[PDB]
Order: C-alpha cells, then structure tokens, then sequence
C-alpha cells in the first residue's frame, strides 16, 4: 500500500495473509468460517499446492502475538474464464482445511447480495484497500498491516482520466478503477488478492479484490479491482458444493 | 422500491407484488420490528470490528 497507514490492530480482521513454503505470496478476505476471496492471478506460478498457506489474525510479520491463526488451503477455485498471465476474471475462492476460530482479531467480511452490491454499494465513494505490499514502487513491502481509503470512479471517467499507454489492458465489466491519479496513493502488487471493502450503515462489505495496475501510485492512473459484484451467484453456489479431490479446481463462469 | 435509497433497508431489499417491500439481512444478523433495522444474532458478525464496537 502507497501513501496509507498503518491499520490499527484488530481493524482489519478478514484480512488473510497467502504464504507459499512461508514466503509471502498475496492478501486474501475471510468471508465465513472456512472460506477466502483471493485474486485468480496469486496462483499464476504455484506448483508446490501443499506449501500453500492462509493466515488469520496477523498483524506484524516480525512478531508472533498469538492472535494469528495459520491454515492450510485446501481448495483454489478459479473461473473458467480466467487465463493465466491475463487480467479479466482475477478472482480465486478459497476453502481451508479446517475452520478458522471467530475471535476479537478474527471476523469474515460480508460477501453482500449482487442487487444491494449494485444498486447500494457500487455508488459509497470511497472504500478500504488494505495489505502488506510494497510501500512504494520499486520499494520494500510492509511488516506491519496498512490500510488506504480509495475513490472509485466510474469505468468512462477511468479511462478519459487516464494516461493512454500501449498494449494496456482493457477495463472490463468484471473491474472498477479505485484511487489518484496523482502518484499519491495506490494499492501496489503485493496487496494483491486483498479486499477492497465499504462500509454502509455500521456494516463493511466485500466489493473489490486488489488485482491489477501500470506500477503504483503512477501518475494518470488508478488501481484497477474485481468488480466482485460480477460473481456473488458464482461464489454461493461454490460455497454451497461438496469440495472436489485436487487444490486447483477451474468452475464454470457464468 | 429497492433502487431508491436501498428501499430504507439497512441491509437487503426484496421488492414485491406491487408497493410491497421486504427488507432482509446477512445470516448472524436478524430483522428488528421496524422491519428495515438488522441486528446481530453472533458474537462476530461478519463486516463489524469487535475492537471498535467494544468501544
Ligand atoms: C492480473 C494481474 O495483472 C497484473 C498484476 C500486476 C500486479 N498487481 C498489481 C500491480 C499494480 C497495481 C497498481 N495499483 C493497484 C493495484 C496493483 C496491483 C502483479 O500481480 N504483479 S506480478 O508481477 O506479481 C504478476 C502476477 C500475476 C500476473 C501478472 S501479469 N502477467 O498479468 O502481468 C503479474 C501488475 C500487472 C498486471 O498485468 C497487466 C497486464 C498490466
Ligand atoms: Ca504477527
């Protein structure tokens, strides 16, 4: 995170750390018990699954508090029309081995409906973006939790708002640009995978998923996010399934 | 309604067969008798910070 703070601890409690043989890989949000929202991309170049850990209730990376509870992931589920090295669908569903254990440093985000996601959340202007990833580009990444508040704006006010680069990706249906333009504040590539979440009526939600930009805080650009709305109906129907033998499961889209 | 300031709804909305309106909430969460209002029913529930409702 460019140009955030430090989130108090205990502020961000759906907040996951993705680790791999216990480097850390991407953020994640806790939905429930046992399942995670992460970015489709974050599992680009896994090939040892089983050294694919999730962790709830972290804080500081330089210190174990207690608080922190680890898992083993033993489901990623990716859309169907997600392609590796690509942007469009970047969203991952995540089943743990075993529950995590709800606690004051431990709660799950709301997965909101897709109408009230729409009609309601799309429109509250700003929104939390939050990770241990780099402090700046081309910097180190964060030991402690940081936390941004973040705009959002419209897809044609993205795009007009914007520096015109080559071979850039295409804003699509399944994103949303959140941020400044600049070179201030941004959600950078370590953040990944982590939530962007709004609040509405003394409840947060989960709206976006850090997945993508033209470096960080770069001026003329804004983070590009899963517009999570996109796939609520694709997520409850999972989470509703018997799990399946095997760590990647690719699941239909729509 | 439901397009319309979320149908007065804290959290969902259903719209119904005519000026009819259901508000609804997110499971751990229940429906005061004012009908819109949604309370928990949990100790955590999901999208609320303990530390900060503590306080
Ligand atoms: C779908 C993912 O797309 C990309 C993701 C990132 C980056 N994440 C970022 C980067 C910048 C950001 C700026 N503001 C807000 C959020 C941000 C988040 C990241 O994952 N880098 S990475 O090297 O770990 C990485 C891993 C898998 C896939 C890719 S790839 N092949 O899509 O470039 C890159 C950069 C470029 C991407 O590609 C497009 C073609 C511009
Ligand atoms: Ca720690």
């Amino acid at each position: 995170i460019v140009g955030g703070k430090v989130c108090p601890k205990g502020e961000c409690p759906w907040q996951v750390l993705l680790l791999v043989n216990g480097a850390q890989l991407c953020g994640g949000t806790l939905i429930n018990t046992i399942w995670v929202v992460s970015a489709a991309h974050c599992f680009d170049k896994i090939k040892n699954w089983r050294n694919l850990i999730a962790v709830l209730g972290e804080h500081d990376l330089s210190e174990h508090d207690g608080d922190e509870q680890s898992r083993r992931v033993a489901q990623v589920i990716i859309p169907s029309t997600y392609v590796p090295g690509t942007t469009n669908h970047d969203i991952a569903l995540l089943r743990l081995h075993q529950p995590v254990v709800l606690t004051d440093h431990v709660v799950p985000l709301c997965l909101p409906e897709r109408t009230f996601s729409e009609r309601t959340l799309a429109f509250v202007r700003f929104s939390l973006v939050s990770g241990w990833g780099q402090l700046l580009d081309r910097g180190a990444t964060a030991l402690e939790l940081m936390v941004l508040n973040v705009p959002r704006l419209m897809t044609q006010d993205c795009l007009q708002q914007s520096r015109k680069v080559g071979d850039s990706p295409n804003i699509t249906e399944y994103m949303f640009c959140a941020g400044y333009s600049d070179g201030s504040k941004d959600s950078c590539k370590g953040d990944s995978g982590g939530p962007h979440a709004t609040h509405y009526r003394g409840t947060w939600y989960l709206t976006g998923i850090v997945s993508w930009g033209q470096g960080c805080a770069t001026v003329g650009h804004f983070g590009v996010y899963t517009r999570v709305s996109q796939y609520i109906e694709w997520l409850q129907k999972l989470m509703r399934s018997e799990p399946r033998p095997g760590v990647l499961l690719r699941a239909p889209f729509p | 309604i439901c397009v319309n300031e979320n149908g007065g709804c804290e959290q969902y909305c259903s719209d119904h067969t005519g000026t009819k309106r259901s508000c609804r909430c997110h499971e751990g969460y229940s429906l005061l008798a004012d009908g819109v209002s949604c309370t928990p029913t949990v100790e955590y529930p999901c999208g609320k910070i303990p530390i900060l409702e503590k306080r």
